[PDB]
């Protein structure tokens, strides 16, 4: 049965940790969020074969340049993961995330994943973006960026609400299969 | 009520922390220098080249640092102080992630599937590799459960952010010494 290293990178603001718990136990952890979530390892299904899905989390790294890329290694796909309604998380896939992922694994696939979906369209999110003469990011906009980098899919999902979530990962496994 | 979540979730995940540096030790290590099997001669006599010092970070969380942060349960607001006593031990991570390459580099060219067969045959859900990226992951998780705790602390939290900054120092200097 083929294993998955499966690693998701990010600025803090994305909620890679919060992503990462809501998908594993199918629900929005509510109440508290916490802030450790350690290598895991799940069998999954997909296109009727069954895949052992093992994720790891970078939360707590996103200052320590040299750091990070200790856990770059004979990884099978990446995540690289923006929030929807932060423009600055957005522009980093480009100025940080894709450099160094490219450098240190040229020939691993990646999937661009905007988090966050359910705040797109909320008031209060759009009126504190607007006092900064900014938007939130739309669909083109990953389309392009996704073009940009050479990622194989782009998707959109909340952990809140769950929309898209289990794509993500689904797509994630067929990128290596 | 946060904070209490909090303070929970460090002795809980440090509690696992333990558990998983004490079953590295006892399976991927335990097999190289027991003699009971067969070392590839790439790796032969290089176990400390493949582990570090993980052994010595294990007898500190293991003998001394569980055991203090558990005293500090009911006092959340004090546990900054907890860093700040035992700054010097965090010393070793220095030590640990500078030879982090080194070891990756040394499994892959030379282990083969020495440790994929230990993995199968002691029934493991981690890899080896999954193991020896802990300790780089747990030494930058400490601060941001600080800086988690200075969100819901009054100002008696003066004993937050002096191990706050012990534990900002400490992944930077480690941060500043690979090549």
């Amino acid at each position: 049965m083929q294993a998955i290293k499966c690693v998701v990178v990010g600025d803090g603001a994305v909620g890679k940790t919060c992503l990462l718990i809501s998908y594993t136990t199918n629900a929005f952890p509510g109440e508290y969020i916490p802030t450790v979530f350690d290598n895991y390892s799940a069998n999954v299904m997909v296109d009727g074969k069954p895949v052992n899905l093992g994720l790891w989390d970078t939360a707590g790294q996103e200052d320590y340049d040299r750091l990070r890329p200790l856990s770059y290694p004979q990884t099978d796909v990446f995540l690289i993961c923006f929030s929807l309604v932060s423009p600055a998380s957005f522009e980093n896939v480009r100025a940080k995330w894709y450099p160094e992922v490219r450098h240190h694994c040229p020939n691993t696939p990646i999937i661009l994943v905007g988090t966050k979906l359910d705040l797109r369209d909320d008031k209060d999110t759009i009126e504190k973006l607007k006092e900064k003469k900014l938007t939130p990011i739309t669909y083109p906009q990953g389309l392009a960026m996704a073009k940009e980098i050479g990622a194989v899919k782009y998707l959109e999902c909340s952990a809140l609400t769950q929309r898209g979530l289990k794509t993500v990962f689904d797509e994630a496994i067929r990128a290596v299969l | 009520r946060k904070k209490e979540f909090i303070m929970a979730e460090l002795l809980q995940t440090e509690k696992a922390y333990v558990r998983d540096l004490h079953e590295c030790l006892e399976t991927y290590l335990w097999e190289m220098t027991s003699g009971v099997e067969e070392i590839p001669p790439g790796i032969l006599n290089k176990e400390h080249i493949i582990f570090g010092n993980i052994q010595e970070i294990y007898d500190f969380h293991n003998n001394i640092f569980l055991k203090e942060l558990e005293k500090y349960e009911q006092l959340p607001e004090d546990v900054g102080h907890c860093f700040v006593t035992w700054a010097d031990k965090f010393q070793m991570y220095v030590t640990y992630c500078k030879n982090k390459p080194d070891s990756n580099q040394l499994i892959l060219e030379h282990a083969g599937t020495f440790f994929d067969e230990i993995q199968q045959r002691h029934g493991l859900a981690n890899s080896i590799s999954s193991y020896l990226i802990k300790p780089v992951q747990r030494v930058t998780k400490y601060q941001l459960l600080l800086k988690e705790l200075l969100t819901c602390c009054e100002e008696g939290k003066g004993e937050l952010k002096d191990g706050l900054e012990v534990m900002l120092s400490v992944p930077k200097k480690a941060n500043d010494a690979m090549h």
